[PDB]
Protein backbone atom coordinates (compact mmCIF):
# COMPACT_ATOMS: atom_id res chain seq x y z
CA UNK A 1 0.00 0.00 0.00
CA UNK A 2 2.59 2.79 0.59
CA UNK A 3 4.63 2.03 -2.57
CA UNK A 4 1.17 2.18 -4.27
CA UNK A 5 0.34 5.49 -1.87
CA UNK A 6 3.99 7.30 -3.42
CA UNK A 7 2.74 6.30 -7.13
CA UNK A 8 -1.02 7.41 -6.86
CA UNK A 9 0.54 10.81 -4.99
CA UNK A 10 3.01 11.55 -8.10
CA UNK A 11 0.82 10.44 -10.99
CA UNK A 12 -1.97 12.60 -9.39
CA UNK A 13 0.47 15.48 -9.08
CA UNK A 14 1.90 14.90 -12.63
CA UNK A 15 -2.05 15.54 -13.30
CA UNK A 16 -2.87 18.21 -11.10
CA UNK A 17 -0.29 20.16 -12.85
CA UNK A 18 -1.99 19.40 -16.72
CA UNK A 19 -5.69 19.56 -15.74
CA UNK A 20 -4.94 22.28 -13.12
CA UNK A 21 -4.73 24.60 -16.03
CA UNK A 22 -8.31 23.53 -17.37
CA UNK A 23 -9.52 24.02 -13.22
CA UNK A 24 -8.28 27.62 -13.41
CA UNK A 25 -10.56 27.94 -16.09
CA UNK A 26 -13.59 26.40 -14.69
CA UNK A 27 -13.01 28.35 -11.39
CA UNK A 28 -13.35 31.50 -13.60
CA UNK A 29 -16.35 30.28 -15.81
CA UNK A 30 -18.87 28.61 -13.10
CA UNK A 31 -18.24 32.86 -10.89
CA UNK A 32 -18.84 34.17 -14.08
CA UNK A 33 -21.80 31.95 -14.88
CA UNK A 34 -23.36 32.88 -11.45
CA UNK A 35 -22.81 36.36 -11.88
CA UNK A 36 -24.34 36.47 -15.34
CA UNK A 37 -27.69 34.34 -13.74
CA UNK A 38 -27.47 37.13 -10.96
CA UNK A 39 -27.92 40.20 -13.71
CA UNK A 40 -30.57 37.77 -15.40
CA UNK A 41 -32.38 37.32 -12.28
CA UNK A 42 -31.98 40.99 -11.42
CA UNK A 43 -32.74 42.43 -14.67
CA UNK A 44 -36.40 39.93 -15.01
CA UNK A 45 -37.11 40.58 -11.30
CA UNK A 46 -36.90 44.58 -12.64
CA UNK A 47 -38.72 44.10 -15.79
CA UNK A 48 -41.69 42.60 -13.84
CA UNK A 49 -41.89 45.93 -11.91
CA UNK A 50 -40.98 48.29 -14.88
CA UNK B 1 -5.19 -1.93 -0.83
CA UNK B 2 -8.02 -2.16 -3.41
CA UNK B 3 -9.21 0.76 -3.16
CA UNK B 4 -5.80 2.25 -4.40
CA UNK B 5 -5.82 -0.23 -6.93
CA UNK B 6 -9.83 1.02 -8.21
CA UNK B 7 -7.79 4.40 -7.81
CA UNK B 8 -4.71 3.94 -9.71
CA UNK B 9 -7.53 2.00 -12.58
CA UNK B 10 -8.97 5.68 -12.13
CA UNK B 11 -5.61 7.30 -12.99
CA UNK B 12 -4.96 5.98 -15.99
CA UNK B 13 -8.13 6.30 -17.86
CA UNK B 14 -8.19 10.40 -16.42
CA UNK B 15 -4.57 11.08 -17.73
CA UNK B 16 -5.76 10.47 -21.67
CA UNK B 17 -9.23 11.36 -21.65
CA UNK B 18 -9.40 13.66 -18.55
CA UNK B 19 -8.14 16.49 -20.88
CA UNK B 20 -9.79 15.97 -23.73
CA UNK B 21 -12.93 15.73 -21.33
CA UNK B 22 -11.92 18.68 -19.57
CA UNK B 23 -11.58 21.08 -22.83
CA UNK B 24 -14.92 19.81 -23.30
CA UNK B 25 -16.57 20.43 -20.20
CA UNK B 26 -14.68 23.98 -20.43
CA UNK B 27 -16.49 24.70 -23.56
CA UNK B 28 -19.82 23.65 -22.41
CA UNK B 29 -19.84 26.27 -20.06
CA UNK B 30 -19.03 28.72 -22.25
CA UNK B 31 -21.79 27.55 -24.43
CA UNK B 32 -24.19 27.78 -21.47
CA UNK B 33 -22.58 31.64 -20.73
CA UNK B 34 -22.90 32.54 -24.50
CA UNK B 35 -26.86 31.26 -24.26
CA UNK B 36 -26.83 33.39 -21.03
CA UNK B 37 -25.31 36.40 -22.61
CA UNK B 38 -27.92 35.96 -25.75
CA UNK B 39 -30.93 36.32 -23.00
CA UNK B 40 -29.26 38.89 -21.56
CA UNK B 41 -28.46 40.78 -23.95
CA UNK B 42 -32.47 40.10 -25.45
CA UNK B 43 -33.26 41.22 -22.22
CA UNK B 44 -31.77 44.21 -21.80
CA UNK B 45 -32.85 45.45 -24.75
CA UNK B 46 -36.22 44.89 -24.51
CA UNK B 47 -35.83 46.53 -20.73
CA UNK B 48 -34.88 49.61 -22.67
CA UNK B 49 -37.22 48.77 -25.22
CA UNK B 50 -39.42 49.11 -22.66
CA UNK B 51 -37.86 52.64 -21.39
CA UNK B 52 -38.15 54.34 -24.29
CA UNK B 53 -41.70 53.15 -24.42
CA UNK B 54 -42.29 54.26 -20.81
CA UNK B 55 -40.61 57.86 -22.01
CA UNK B 56 -42.37 58.41 -25.21
CA UNK C 1 -30.69 23.89 -24.72
CA UNK C 2 -28.12 22.11 -22.50
CA UNK C 3 -31.31 21.36 -19.92
CA UNK C 4 -31.81 22.27 -16.57
CA UNK C 5 -34.65 21.07 -14.64
CA UNK C 6 -36.44 23.98 -13.18
CA UNK C 7 -37.49 22.87 -9.44
CA UNK C 8 -33.71 21.82 -9.03
CA UNK C 9 -32.19 24.68 -11.01
CA UNK C 10 -30.03 22.47 -11.96
CA UNK C 11 -29.17 20.06 -14.57
CA UNK C 12 -31.67 16.54 -14.85
CA UNK C 13 -30.52 13.49 -14.77
CA UNK C 14 -33.84 11.79 -15.80
CA UNK C 15 -35.19 14.48 -17.86
CA UNK C 16 -38.96 15.10 -18.98
CA UNK C 17 -40.98 18.05 -20.51
CA UNK C 18 -44.29 19.03 -19.03
CA UNK C 19 -46.84 20.24 -21.48
CA UNK C 20 -49.04 22.11 -19.25
CA UNK C 21 -45.74 24.89 -18.90
CA UNK C 22 -43.44 23.72 -21.72
CA UNK C 23 -40.85 23.71 -18.54
CA UNK C 24 -38.05 21.26 -18.33
CA UNK C 25 -38.00 18.82 -14.90
CA UNK C 26 -36.27 15.61 -13.41
CA UNK C 27 -38.99 13.13 -14.26
CA UNK C 28 -38.74 11.71 -10.55
CA UNK C 29 -38.68 15.17 -8.56
CA UNK C 30 -41.71 16.04 -10.51
CA UNK C 31 -43.42 12.73 -10.37
CA UNK C 32 -43.08 12.83 -6.58
CA UNK C 33 -44.07 16.80 -6.55
CA UNK C 34 -47.61 15.43 -8.85
CA UNK C 35 -47.99 12.28 -5.85
CA UNK C 36 -47.92 14.68 -3.22
CA UNK C 37 -49.66 17.90 -5.37
CA UNK C 38 -51.84 16.88 -8.62
CA UNK C 39 -50.02 19.80 -10.33
CA UNK C 40 -47.98 21.58 -12.32
CA UNK C 41 -45.59 23.00 -9.69
CA UNK C 42 -44.99 26.58 -12.33
CA UNK C 43 -48.31 27.60 -12.81
CA UNK C 44 -50.69 25.10 -10.36
CA UNK C 45 -52.56 24.09 -13.53
CA UNK C 46 -53.13 19.90 -12.84
CA UNK C 47 -51.00 17.75 -14.36
CA UNK C 48 -50.65 13.91 -14.06
CA UNK C 49 -47.23 11.74 -14.57
CA UNK C 50 -48.84 10.61 -17.78
CA UNK C 51 -48.74 13.42 -19.57
CA UNK C 52 -45.20 14.04 -18.97
CA UNK C 53 -42.82 13.54 -22.65
CA UNK C 54 -39.68 11.53 -21.78
CA UNK C 55 -36.30 13.20 -22.94
CA UNK C 56 -33.37 10.04 -23.40
CA UNK C 57 -30.99 12.93 -24.67
CA UNK C 58 -27.21 11.89 -23.34
CA UNK C 59 -25.15 13.38 -20.49
CA UNK C 60 -22.37 15.13 -21.16
CA UNK C 61 -21.76 15.35 -17.09
CA UNK C 62 -18.40 15.80 -16.01
CA UNK C 63 -16.78 15.01 -12.82
CA UNK C 64 -15.47 18.17 -10.78
CA UNK C 65 -12.56 17.03 -10.39
CA UNK C 66 -11.77 13.53 -11.03
CA UNK C 67 -7.88 13.50 -9.90
CA UNK C 68 -9.67 14.14 -5.66
CA UNK C 69 -11.76 11.75 -6.15
CA UNK C 70 -11.52 8.17 -4.41
CA UNK C 71 -14.35 5.91 -2.37
CA UNK C 72 -13.08 7.98 0.88
CA UNK C 73 -12.64 10.81 -0.68
CA UNK C 74 -16.23 11.13 -2.30
CA UNK C 75 -18.38 10.41 1.08
CA UNK C 76 -15.49 12.98 2.42
CA UNK C 77 -16.66 15.15 -0.52
CA UNK C 78 -20.63 14.51 -0.19
CA UNK C 79 -20.85 15.31 3.36
CA UNK C 80 -19.32 18.86 2.63
CA UNK C 81 -21.82 19.53 -0.70
CA UNK C 82 -24.47 17.67 1.50
CA UNK C 83 -23.68 20.19 4.33
CA UNK C 84 -23.39 22.94 1.79
CA UNK C 85 -26.90 21.91 0.40
CA UNK C 86 -28.45 21.86 4.01
CA UNK C 87 -26.54 25.78 4.35
CA UNK C 88 -28.24 26.73 1.24
CA UNK C 89 -31.97 25.29 1.60
CA UNK C 90 -31.60 26.59 5.34
CA UNK C 91 -30.13 30.18 3.77
CA UNK C 92 -33.43 30.05 1.59
CA UNK C 93 -35.44 29.31 4.89
CA UNK C 94 -33.08 32.47 6.17
CA UNK C 95 -33.81 34.61 3.13
CA UNK C 96 -37.77 33.98 2.74
CA UNK C 97 -37.89 34.73 6.52
CA UNK C 98 -36.19 37.75 6.20
CA UNK C 99 -38.09 38.86 3.08
CA UNK C 100 -41.13 38.63 5.26
CA UNK C 101 -39.65 41.91 7.72
CA UNK C 102 -38.56 44.38 4.60
CA UNK C 103 -41.53 43.56 2.57
CA UNK C 104 -44.30 44.76 5.54
CA UNK C 105 -42.49 47.87 6.50
CA UNK C 106 -42.44 48.70 3.00
CA UNK C 107 -46.17 48.15 2.47
CA UNK C 108 -46.69 49.81 5.81
CA UNK C 109 -44.96 53.16 4.36
CA UNK C 110 -46.80 53.03 1.41
CA UNK C 111 -50.23 52.71 2.44
CA UNK C 112 -49.50 55.60 5.06
CA UNK C 113 -48.24 57.45 2.09
CA UNK C 114 -51.98 57.20 0.17
CA UNK C 115 -53.47 58.30 3.86
CA UNK C 116 -50.57 61.54 2.92
CA UNK C 117 -52.13 62.10 -0.86
CA UNK C 118 -55.58 62.26 0.48
CA UNK C 119 -54.60 64.83 2.92
CA UNK C 120 -52.93 66.92 0.30
CA UNK C 121 -55.37 66.40 -2.63
CA UNK C 122 -57.98 68.32 -0.51
CA UNK C 123 -55.34 70.81 0.30
CA UNK C 124 -54.77 70.99 -3.10
CA UNK C 125 -58.74 71.30 -3.60
CA UNK C 126 -59.37 73.53 -1.40
CA UNK C 127 -56.51 75.87 -2.46
CA UNK C 128 -57.70 75.91 -5.99
CA UNK C 129 -61.25 76.69 -4.41
CA UNK C 130 -59.32 79.61 -2.62
CA UNK C 131 -58.11 80.23 -6.27
CA UNK C 132 -61.95 80.89 -7.43
CA UNK D 1 -43.97 -20.73 -5.36
CA UNK D 2 -42.04 -20.18 -8.72
CA UNK D 3 -41.71 -16.27 -9.77
CA UNK D 4 -42.30 -16.08 -13.59
CA UNK D 5 -42.84 -12.53 -15.39
CA UNK D 6 -45.40 -11.94 -18.45
CA UNK D 7 -43.97 -9.64 -20.93
CA UNK D 8 -47.21 -8.12 -21.73
CA UNK D 9 -48.12 -6.78 -18.46
CA UNK D 10 -44.61 -7.06 -16.96
CA UNK D 11 -46.01 -8.31 -14.03
CA UNK D 12 -44.35 -10.89 -11.62
CA UNK D 13 -47.35 -13.78 -10.37
CA UNK D 14 -47.39 -17.03 -8.59
CA UNK D 15 -46.89 -20.27 -10.97
CA UNK D 16 -50.15 -21.68 -9.63
CA UNK D 17 -52.32 -18.85 -10.36
CA UNK D 18 -51.26 -18.00 -13.73
CA UNK D 19 -51.02 -21.27 -14.82
CA UNK D 20 -54.61 -21.50 -14.58
CA UNK D 21 -55.71 -18.72 -16.29
CA UNK D 22 -53.13 -19.15 -19.52
CA UNK D 23 -54.73 -23.11 -19.01
CA UNK D 24 -58.68 -21.56 -19.86
CA UNK D 25 -57.66 -18.46 -21.63
CA UNK D 26 -54.43 -18.26 -23.09
CA UNK D 27 -54.06 -14.62 -22.09
CA UNK D 28 -52.84 -11.92 -19.85
CA UNK D 29 -54.78 -11.36 -16.75
CA UNK D 30 -55.09 -7.94 -17.01
CA UNK D 31 -55.55 -6.88 -20.61
CA UNK D 32 -55.98 -10.21 -22.38
CA UNK D 33 -53.00 -9.94 -25.40
CA UNK D 34 -51.73 -13.62 -25.97
CA UNK D 35 -49.66 -15.06 -23.29
CA UNK D 36 -48.37 -18.93 -22.50
CA UNK D 37 -46.91 -20.87 -19.88
CA UNK D 38 -43.88 -20.78 -21.81
CA UNK D 39 -43.61 -16.65 -21.41
CA UNK D 40 -26.16 -0.36 -0.78
CA UNK D 41 -28.32 0.44 -3.71
CA UNK D 42 -31.22 0.68 -1.62
CA UNK D 43 -28.80 2.98 0.89
CA UNK D 44 -28.55 5.20 -2.52
CA UNK D 45 -31.67 5.25 -3.33
CA UNK D 46 -32.91 5.92 0.29
CA UNK D 47 -30.56 8.98 0.24
CA UNK D 48 -31.47 10.12 -3.04
CA UNK D 49 -35.40 9.78 -1.95
CA UNK D 50 -34.03 12.44 0.95
CA UNK D 51 -32.50 14.82 -1.63
CA UNK D 52 -35.42 14.80 -3.67
CA UNK D 53 -37.51 15.65 -0.59
CA UNK D 54 -34.95 18.92 -0.18
CA UNK D 55 -34.97 19.97 -3.57
CA UNK D 56 -38.97 20.14 -3.69
CA UNK D 57 -39.17 21.98 -0.64
CA UNK D 58 -36.28 24.02 -1.52
CA UNK D 59 -38.40 24.75 -5.10
CA UNK D 60 -41.53 25.51 -3.45
CA UNK D 61 -39.03 28.25 -1.25
CA UNK D 62 -37.20 29.66 -4.77
CA UNK D 63 -40.85 29.84 -5.53
CA UNK D 64 -43.01 31.55 -3.04
CA UNK D 65 -39.78 34.04 -2.49
CA UNK D 66 -39.72 35.08 -5.87
CA UNK D 67 -43.75 36.05 -6.25
CA UNK D 68 -43.10 37.79 -2.74
CA UNK D 69 -39.40 39.36 -3.74
CA UNK D 70 -41.39 40.80 -7.19
CA UNK D 71 -44.02 42.34 -5.21
CA UNK D 72 -41.22 43.36 -2.63
CA UNK D 73 -39.72 45.47 -4.95
CA UNK D 74 -43.17 46.40 -7.02
CA UNK D 75 -44.04 47.89 -3.35
CA UNK D 76 -40.92 49.53 -3.09
CA UNK D 77 -41.48 50.91 -6.41
CA UNK D 78 -45.12 51.60 -5.78
CA UNK D 79 -43.21 54.00 -2.81
CA UNK D 80 -41.05 55.13 -5.30
CA UNK D 81 -43.32 56.14 -7.53
CA UNK D 82 -45.60 57.87 -4.30
CA UNK D 83 -42.09 59.71 -3.87
CA UNK D 84 -42.58 61.07 -7.51
CA UNK D 85 -46.17 61.59 -6.70
CA UNK D 86 -45.25 64.01 -3.24
CA UNK D 87 -42.58 65.48 -5.38
CA UNK D 88 -45.11 67.20 -7.56
CA UNK D 89 -47.37 67.98 -5.13
CA UNK D 90 -45.36 69.31 -3.11
CA UNK D 91 -44.46 71.57 -5.92
CA UNK D 92 -47.92 72.25 -6.79
CA UNK D 93 -49.18 73.63 -3.61
CA UNK D 94 -46.12 75.60 -2.73
CA UNK D 95 -47.26 77.33 -6.74
CA UNK D 96 -50.56 77.47 -5.40
CA UNK D 97 -49.98 79.35 -2.14
CA UNK D 98 -47.99 81.72 -4.06
CA UNK D 99 -50.45 82.45 -6.49
CA UNK D 100 -53.15 83.28 -3.42
CA UNK D 101 -50.52 85.75 -2.14
CA UNK D 102 -50.79 87.59 -5.49
CA UNK D 103 -54.55 87.90 -4.89
CA UNK E 1 -34.59 27.93 -28.82
CA UNK E 2 -38.47 27.13 -28.22
CA UNK E 3 -39.05 24.73 -26.18
CA UNK E 4 -40.67 21.30 -27.50
CA UNK E 5 -40.09 17.33 -27.59
CA UNK E 6 -41.62 14.68 -29.48
CA UNK E 7 -43.11 12.06 -27.28
CA UNK E 8 -42.39 9.23 -29.51
CA UNK E 9 -38.87 9.91 -30.46
CA UNK E 10 -37.97 11.91 -26.93
CA UNK E 11 -35.67 14.02 -28.79
CA UNK E 12 -35.00 17.58 -28.75
CA UNK E 13 -35.85 20.25 -31.18
CA UNK E 14 -35.75 23.76 -32.44
CA UNK E 15 -38.99 24.22 -33.53
CA UNK E 16 -38.55 25.67 -36.49
CA UNK E 17 -37.18 22.45 -38.13
CA UNK E 18 -39.51 19.91 -36.81
CA UNK E 19 -42.30 21.67 -37.60
CA UNK E 20 -40.80 22.17 -41.60
CA UNK E 21 -39.94 18.33 -41.57
CA UNK E 22 -43.76 17.50 -40.46
CA UNK E 23 -45.14 19.59 -42.85
CA UNK E 24 -43.62 17.94 -45.66
CA UNK E 25 -43.30 14.25 -44.59
CA UNK E 26 -46.28 14.11 -41.68
CA UNK E 27 -43.40 11.93 -38.98
CA UNK E 28 -40.72 11.92 -37.09
CA UNK E 29 -36.99 12.53 -38.17
CA UNK E 30 -35.43 10.24 -36.03
CA UNK E 31 -38.29 6.89 -35.61
CA UNK E 32 -40.80 7.40 -38.88
CA UNK E 33 -43.65 7.36 -36.11
CA UNK E 34 -46.70 9.85 -37.13
CA UNK E 35 -45.98 13.28 -35.09
CA UNK E 36 -48.93 16.26 -34.97
CA UNK E 37 -47.54 19.64 -36.07
CA UNK E 38 -49.33 20.89 -32.48
CA UNK E 39 -47.26 18.24 -30.12
CA UNK E 40 -24.62 16.37 -5.37
CA UNK E 41 -25.99 13.64 -8.45
CA UNK E 42 -22.88 13.97 -10.28
CA UNK E 43 -21.52 12.82 -7.50
CA UNK E 44 -24.12 9.92 -6.15
CA UNK E 45 -24.44 9.20 -9.81
CA UNK E 46 -20.73 8.22 -10.07
CA UNK E 47 -20.62 6.40 -6.35
CA UNK E 48 -23.44 4.29 -7.69
CA UNK E 49 -21.37 3.85 -11.08
CA UNK E 50 -18.60 3.23 -8.61
CA UNK E 51 -20.60 0.17 -7.30
CA UNK E 52 -21.86 -0.69 -10.82
CA UNK E 53 -18.46 -1.19 -11.79
CA UNK E 54 -17.30 -3.49 -8.87
CA UNK E 55 -20.22 -5.81 -9.56
CA UNK E 56 -19.74 -6.34 -12.58
CA UNK E 57 -15.99 -6.75 -12.21
CA UNK E 58 -17.24 -9.18 -9.04
CA UNK E 59 -19.00 -11.47 -11.65
CA UNK E 60 -15.98 -11.80 -13.51
CA UNK E 61 -14.03 -12.47 -10.80
CA UNK E 62 -16.74 -14.85 -9.86
CA UNK E 63 -17.13 -16.59 -13.14
CA UNK E 64 -13.42 -16.89 -13.66
CA UNK E 65 -12.84 -18.47 -10.20
CA UNK E 66 -15.26 -20.97 -10.38
CA UNK E 67 -14.06 -21.67 -13.95
CA UNK E 68 -9.92 -22.47 -12.58
CA UNK E 69 -11.45 -24.25 -9.35
CA UNK E 70 -13.88 -27.00 -11.58
CA UNK E 71 -10.74 -28.21 -13.31
CA UNK E 72 -8.80 -27.90 -10.11
CA UNK E 73 -11.69 -30.01 -8.21
CA UNK E 74 -11.20 -33.06 -10.79
CA UNK E 75 -7.22 -33.18 -10.63
CA UNK E 76 -7.16 -32.74 -6.07
CA UNK E 77 -8.85 -36.43 -5.90
CA UNK E 78 -6.16 -37.76 -8.97
CA UNK E 79 -3.82 -36.17 -7.00
CA UNK E 80 -3.41 -38.69 -4.24
CA UNK E 81 -3.58 -41.70 -7.34
CA UNK E 82 -0.72 -40.22 -8.66
CA UNK E 83 1.23 -40.20 -5.47
CA UNK E 84 0.10 -44.01 -5.37
CA UNK E 85 0.93 -45.26 -8.82
CA UNK E 86 4.73 -44.21 -8.11
CA UNK E 87 4.51 -46.16 -4.68
CA UNK E 88 2.95 -48.93 -6.65
CA UNK E 89 5.63 -48.41 -9.45
CA UNK E 90 8.70 -47.96 -6.57
CA UNK E 91 7.35 -51.65 -5.49
CA UNK E 92 7.17 -53.46 -9.07
CA UNK E 93 10.91 -51.73 -10.09
CA UNK E 94 12.06 -53.17 -6.11
CA UNK E 95 10.71 -56.73 -6.75
CA UNK E 96 12.40 -56.31 -10.57
CA UNK E 97 15.52 -55.52 -9.36
CA UNK E 98 15.21 -58.57 -6.48
CA UNK E 99 14.73 -60.40 -9.68
CA UNK E 100 17.40 -59.34 -10.86
CA UNK E 101 19.52 -59.35 -7.83
CA UNK E 102 18.85 -62.78 -7.41
CA UNK E 103 21.45 -63.94 -10.33
CA UNK F 1 -41.71 -11.76 -3.51
CA UNK F 2 -37.99 -10.37 -2.86
CA UNK F 3 -35.46 -11.66 -5.63
CA UNK F 4 -31.80 -11.99 -6.33
CA UNK F 5 -30.35 -10.31 -9.02
CA UNK F 6 -27.71 -12.95 -10.58
CA UNK F 7 -25.03 -10.28 -11.76
CA UNK F 8 -24.69 -8.47 -8.37
CA UNK F 9 -26.05 -11.70 -6.18
CA UNK F 10 -27.26 -8.79 -4.14
CA UNK F 11 -31.35 -7.64 -4.34
CA UNK F 12 -32.10 -5.28 -6.64
CA UNK F 13 -33.51 -2.26 -7.14
CA UNK F 14 -34.84 -2.50 -10.09
CA UNK F 15 -35.00 -5.35 -11.81
CA UNK F 16 -35.30 -7.48 -15.21
CA UNK F 17 -35.37 -11.01 -16.26
CA UNK F 18 -33.99 -12.45 -19.02
CA UNK F 19 -36.02 -14.93 -20.49
CA UNK F 20 -32.65 -16.31 -22.16
CA UNK F 21 -32.00 -17.84 -18.72
CA UNK F 22 -34.94 -17.19 -16.79
CA UNK F 23 -33.49 -15.37 -13.84
CA UNK F 24 -33.44 -11.85 -12.51
CA UNK F 25 -30.86 -9.05 -13.32
CA UNK F 26 -30.48 -5.25 -12.13
CA UNK F 27 -30.47 -3.50 -15.61
CA UNK F 28 -28.41 -0.73 -14.98
CA UNK F 29 -26.11 -3.51 -14.67
CA UNK F 30 -26.96 -5.85 -17.06
CA UNK F 31 -27.59 -3.21 -20.19
CA UNK F 32 -23.84 -1.91 -19.18
CA UNK F 33 -22.64 -5.20 -19.05
CA UNK F 34 -24.54 -6.29 -22.75
CA UNK F 35 -22.82 -2.46 -24.01
CA UNK F 36 -19.26 -4.04 -23.39
CA UNK F 37 -20.39 -8.21 -23.59
CA UNK F 38 -23.64 -8.43 -25.86
CA UNK F 39 -24.29 -11.61 -24.07
CA UNK F 40 -26.34 -13.29 -21.04
CA UNK F 41 -23.91 -13.68 -18.44
CA UNK F 42 -25.04 -17.19 -16.95
CA UNK F 43 -24.26 -19.06 -20.40
CA UNK F 44 -22.39 -16.99 -22.55
CA UNK F 45 -25.58 -16.87 -25.01
CA UNK F 46 -26.08 -13.72 -27.05
CA UNK F 47 -28.72 -11.63 -25.80
CA UNK F 48 -30.06 -7.68 -26.33
CA UNK F 49 -31.87 -5.18 -23.77
CA UNK F 50 -34.91 -5.24 -25.22
CA UNK F 51 -35.36 -9.00 -24.57
CA UNK F 52 -35.35 -8.03 -20.72
CA UNK F 53 -38.51 -7.70 -19.44
CA UNK F 54 -38.88 -5.05 -17.02
CA UNK F 55 -40.55 -5.86 -13.50
CA UNK F 56 -27.10 12.57 8.41
CA UNK F 57 -23.66 11.93 8.95
CA UNK F 58 -24.06 8.48 10.78
CA UNK F 59 -26.27 7.12 7.50
CA UNK F 60 -23.20 7.82 5.46
CA UNK F 61 -20.90 6.19 8.39
CA UNK F 62 -23.16 3.04 7.83
CA UNK F 63 -22.60 3.80 4.34
CA UNK F 64 -18.91 3.90 4.31
CA UNK F 65 -19.01 0.56 6.15
CA UNK F 66 -21.01 -1.29 3.77
CA UNK F 67 -18.69 0.06 1.00
CA UNK F 68 -15.43 -1.34 3.01
CA UNK F 69 -17.35 -4.36 3.40
CA UNK F 70 -17.83 -4.96 -0.45
CA UNK F 71 -13.99 -4.14 -0.37
CA UNK F 72 -13.51 -6.77 1.87
CA UNK F 73 -15.15 -9.45 -0.32
CA UNK F 74 -12.95 -7.69 -3.15
CA UNK F 75 -9.77 -8.37 -1.95
CA UNK F 76 -11.23 -11.95 -0.84
CA UNK F 77 -12.71 -12.27 -4.18
CA UNK F 78 -9.25 -11.60 -5.62
CA UNK F 79 -6.78 -13.00 -3.66
CA UNK F 80 -9.24 -16.73 -3.53
CA UNK F 81 -9.00 -16.45 -7.52
CA UNK F 82 -5.02 -15.80 -7.19
CA UNK F 83 -4.88 -19.00 -4.74
CA UNK F 84 -7.05 -21.04 -7.01
CA UNK F 85 -5.21 -20.21 -10.14
CA UNK F 86 -1.91 -20.57 -7.83
CA UNK F 87 -3.39 -24.37 -6.87
CA UNK F 88 -3.71 -25.01 -10.00
CA UNK F 89 -0.44 -24.39 -11.68
CA UNK F 90 1.00 -26.10 -8.82
CA UNK F 91 -1.21 -28.96 -9.00
CA UNK F 92 -0.31 -29.36 -12.84
CA UNK F 93 3.08 -29.23 -11.88
CA UNK F 94 2.83 -31.73 -10.12
CA UNK F 95 0.76 -33.75 -12.23
CA UNK F 96 3.23 -33.02 -14.96
CA UNK F 97 6.15 -34.25 -12.86
CA UNK F 98 3.93 -37.36 -11.65
CA UNK F 99 3.98 -38.12 -15.75
CA UNK F 100 7.54 -37.67 -16.21
CA UNK F 101 8.29 -39.38 -12.90
CA UNK F 102 6.34 -42.25 -13.74
CA UNK F 103 8.16 -41.96 -17.45
CA UNK F 104 10.97 -42.32 -15.68
CA UNK F 105 10.31 -45.49 -13.76
CA UNK F 106 8.12 -46.59 -16.80
CA UNK F 107 11.95 -46.60 -18.76
CA UNK F 108 13.25 -48.01 -15.33
CA UNK F 109 10.07 -51.07 -15.96
CA UNK F 110 11.26 -50.85 -19.79
CA UNK F 111 14.74 -51.85 -18.98
CA UNK F 112 14.55 -54.62 -16.30
CA UNK F 113 12.02 -56.81 -17.82
CA UNK F 114 14.47 -56.45 -21.05
CA UNK F 115 16.94 -57.42 -18.48
CA UNK F 116 14.95 -59.92 -17.29
CA UNK F 117 13.83 -61.26 -20.48
CA UNK F 118 17.85 -61.50 -21.62
CA UNK F 119 18.13 -64.41 -18.60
Amino acid sequence: MTTEAKRAAKMEKKMKILLGGYQSRAMGLMKQLNDLWDQIEQAHLELRTF
Amino acid sequence: LEHQAVRIENLELMSQHGCNAWKVYNENLVHMIEHAQKELQKLRKHIQDLNWQRKN
Amino acid sequence: MSLICSISNEVPEHPCVSPVSNHVYERRLIEKYIAENGTDPINNQPLSEEQLIDIKVAHPIRPKPPSATSIPAILKALQDEWDAVMLHSFTLRQQLQTTRQELSHALYQHDAACRVIARLTKEVTAAREALA
